[PDB]
């Protein structure tokens, strides 16, 4: 895709992505990689340094994608000292909904239309070899069902026995589904 | 006795429209000023130091008027002073000195009356510095009267030419300062509306709640020193004359736009009589010149110019009516014969 | 493709490429499929477009066959979201989400080309319908509320009856400009 | 005899509120002046330099007081002098001989006690050097002025007119010059000097807290300020002056002989009314006083706002005995308590 260029009034030209992260946005558009998750942890990085008070923006548009990408957003969204403000545009499914809900409580935002959905985690790696092998990755992906069960019902205030139903397969929410659910805290319209 | 502030607010109702709160803090500081002037000077007694104000206000929305018409019922030296005609103290132009020379001049150099008269400067935003910053260079014309005024606004003798320099102590001398801070409302803006792009952000006006809220921080940003803020404590703000109360300022006051009019119909012998519909299609059209109630002028000037270009060759005529469709429509007004 | 470089006159002279210089003008592309990263482009644009000035039109013009739901639901929600209108232009086609996001412009600035071309219809798949029975029921119930999402919210577009858009979106409706705007799916149609 | 620094800062505290470390630098380097003139006796080598002050300082903080207040206790020819009104000798205005004039007239004129005065110079941050003008003809009232006053800073014998309508000569050496001012751009000067920052975990990350910052000025920082080295090398004591607490405030509010409740007090006692104000009405006057970044000064605003619908109201108010300021006109939109 061919990214537009802006002007700043200040000149200084920039790509509309560089333009908006001036502006303290950060998106996380498709699926959640290593690559694409460390370009948000070096902008959530960078925008600390740049003004640790102000809230930073994190726009959500992902279907999912691995949990160890999406830990390393997660952890330095609590690590970083100014508010992470998240907003679901489109869908934040899976990791992405976990990050949604892992904004600063009263910050957490959707767009009336979108689309929220939360479930248990699928494959984090092959589970081949021998049984031994095959025992220790069902161990490790128990883990960290249990780990995202665990941090989701924190997020929401909810019991882990709730997250444990309602994550076992894949449960979709409206916008005021999850604003009830304790997903999200508002629903932005104008 | 002295008059009370409500006195003094009832002159300034006569002449001006609207505006209470400031109308309100001239009068008390002028009723303070009265009160200070007559208290003991020495004793076991605190002396009593002077509060300064400083109108803030949109263009045409009454700082002079207000001025002019608070020196009707003063009792006390009053003058009017020109920012723009002060310099710093060695380069041509008028010295803030020359402000104690006309307050002198007023009372036939009589020092004692001087010492307990009122000033108002007008145009004090034209010597702001607009870089927010030391100036890079001499700022003659604005930093450095900023400067030289902290002293005279503040307790000082002023020395200036006889009627052998005369010695002003301008230590109960009342200082009014005025001016339309025109890029103030962007300040304040920047300072307390969260603008930015995206969702959750501030998106831009409203320059009278943004004058209602106006802090020295949004002052030392549009250009005045802190130590000039400091001497001016009071902040009086002026609204931005809304549609009612431009309809009430062509008809109400003393020398009420539409009087003028029927006075100049008056030279002549014709009546000049509008409706009231049109009087609200003056104010709303006038409101979208951003000048304040001088709008209000051009449009009745433009309106009427055909009517008072044949005024004078028309025999007969009695009466003329300015209706609602005279204004919105470039017709002609009733002709009565 | 190569994207043709322009040079903008101003106070100096600054060289855009053709699309950043029609930004510039609060003209935003939706052409091809709608995906997330070219609806992202189309939100990115938007915010940008509110915060350089946030009363003037937005014209987004639209050359699509559709695309993702969620992706298209991003630029919705930005085009309803945000304050200057979004006045809505198809050219060569509006179809399935590219002519939800036409009929979603702002009413009364809804357009379209003489020969253009405007097809509404149910969702297809959303995303695959595998694994057990319990998943693909899931699955076909969230399809059938996107369904309906849609069909509402077209209908309110077009102000017809949620009954008629259920009608007119079983299969692929192909309409001409003049049978969109008939339809209410735009509001007038652009010659010269 | 000569009123040693516990004596000098012990009636300083009678006027001025707060600054304790700027008091105990001017009554040390004054007293340490009047000593070492006392005893000639570094005559030797040792070049103790003449102990010039630089009093920096917000808006507010109180350097015209610790001038004014050291002034009426050292009893010794002092004047105080506005570099706002400093021009160069060729040009309108006043030079820099006028100073020493002033000080002259201190003290009938009787030059042996001149030459052992002090001369106090408020607004030197006003003459700093500057690029090359708009407003050009000559930069008169900048840098000619730091010339001369640099002049007259370092010994030198300065001719004024007589006592009465034969020029004077004065001897400068043993004139020790107190120079003030608020220097608004030092703040920044010095947080381009440091503030460097840091990015990562591992790195510390950070309105400017002026205070520790005016706390650790330098030279240079001065000298990129606009003012000439060679006048900041004759300024080695720098007396920083905080900006004044909350509590600095409501002692400002209350303790002095004309304090600002005092003063409404007695212009309500034009009138028959008693004006009484809350602890914590004190509190958030310094506070929202404070918050003004004016010092002192912003003080009068809030106590003027919270009372603006009241004194335009006494007058006409009968049978009023007594009003109270609480907490909550000063916080909120409320009217104070009448008394009738
Ligand atoms: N509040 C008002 N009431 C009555 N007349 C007004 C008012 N405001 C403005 N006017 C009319 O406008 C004319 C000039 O207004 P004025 O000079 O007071 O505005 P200003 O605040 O001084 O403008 P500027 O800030 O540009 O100097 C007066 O002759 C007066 O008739
Ligand atoms: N430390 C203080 N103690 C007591 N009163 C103070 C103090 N600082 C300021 N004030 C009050 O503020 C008023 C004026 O302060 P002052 O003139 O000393 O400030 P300044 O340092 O000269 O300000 P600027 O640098 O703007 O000239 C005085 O009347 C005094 O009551
Ligand atoms: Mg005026
Ligand atoms: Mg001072």
């Amino acid at each position: 895709y061919l990214v537009p260029t802006v002007i700043e009034q200040s000149e200084r030209a920039f790509d509309i992505y560089s333009r908006l992260l001036k502006e303290r946005i950060v998106f996380l558009v498709g699926p959640v990689t290593d690559e694409s998750a460390n370009l948000v942890v070096a902008q959530l990085l960078f925008l600390e340094s740049e003004n640790p008070d102000k809230d930073i923006f994190f726009y959500i548009n992902s279907p999912g994608g691995s949990v160890t990408a999406g830990m390393s957003i997660y952890d330095t969204m609590n690590f970083i000292k100014p508010d992470v403000s998240t907003l679901c545009l489109g869908q934040a499914a899976s990791m992405g909904a976990f990050l949604l809900s892992a904004g600063e409580k009263g910050k957490r935002f959707a767009l009336p239309n979108s689309r929220i959905m939360i479930h248990q985690p699928l494959i984090s790696g092959g589970l081949g070899g021998q049984a031994s092998d095959i025992e220790i990755h069902a161990r490790e992906l128990l883990k960290i069902k249990e780990k995202l069960n665990r941090l989701m019902a924190k997020h929401c205030d909810r019991d882990l026995a709730d997250l444990e139903r309602d994550t076992d397969r894949d449960n979709f929410m409206s916008a005021e589904e999850a604003k009830e659910y304790g997903l999200i805290d508002q629903i932005l319209e104008n | 006795k002295l008059p009370t502030p409500a006195e003094i607010v009832a002159n300034l109702n006569d002449h001006v429209i609207g505006q209470e709160q400031a109308k309100k803090a001239l009068a008390v500081s002028v009723y303070n000023h009265y009160k200070r002037l007559r208290h003991p000077k020495a004793g076991a007694n605190v002396e009593l130091s002077k509060s300064n104000i400083l109108l803030i206000g949109p263009t045409g929305s009454g700082k002079t008027l207000l001025a002019q018409s608070l020196a009707r019922k003063l009792d006390v030296p009053f003058v009017m002073a020109d920012a723009t005609t002060l310099t710093e103290a060695g380069y041509v132009g008028e010295d803030v000195e020359q402000i104690i020379t006309k307050l002198l001049g007023k009372c036939d150099f009589d020092v004692e009356k001087a010492q307990r008269g009122i000033v108002y400067i007008d145009q004090i935003d034209k010597i702001s510095r607009k870089s927010d910053n030391p100036s890079i260079t001499r700022d003659v014309s604005g930093e450095g009267v900023q400067q030289a005024l902290l002293k005279l606004i503040e307790g000082t003798v002023a020395s200036v030419p006889p009627q052998e320099f005369i010695n002003v102590d301008t230590t109960n001398i009342l200082f009014i300062c005025g001016g339309a801070f025109a890029g103030l409302e962007k300040v304040i803006r920047q300072r307390t509306e969260k603008g930015g792009i995206g969702f959750g952000a501030s998106v831009h006006a409203d320059i009278t709640k943004l004058f209602g809220i106006v802090e020295p921080e949004d002052l030392i940003k549009f250009g005045l020193i802190p130590e000039l803020i400091g001497r001016l404590p009071v902040i009086a703000t002026l609204e931005i004359l809304d549609e009612d109360a431009l309809i009430n300022i062509l008809t109400e006051p003393k020398n009420a736009l539409v009087k003028q009019y029927q006075a100049l119909f008056g030279m002549e012998n014709v009546e000049l009589e509008f409706e009231e519909g049109a009087l609200r299609s003056i104010a709303r059209q006038a409101m979208e010149r951003k000048t304040g109630a001088r709008g209000l002028r051009s449009i009745v000037e433009r309106c009427l110019l055909d009517t008072m270009y044949r005024l004078p060759d028309l025999k007969g005529l009695k009466k003329v009516v300015v209706g609602k469709a005279v204004i919105e429509e470039g017709r002609e007004p009733e002709l009565v014969f």
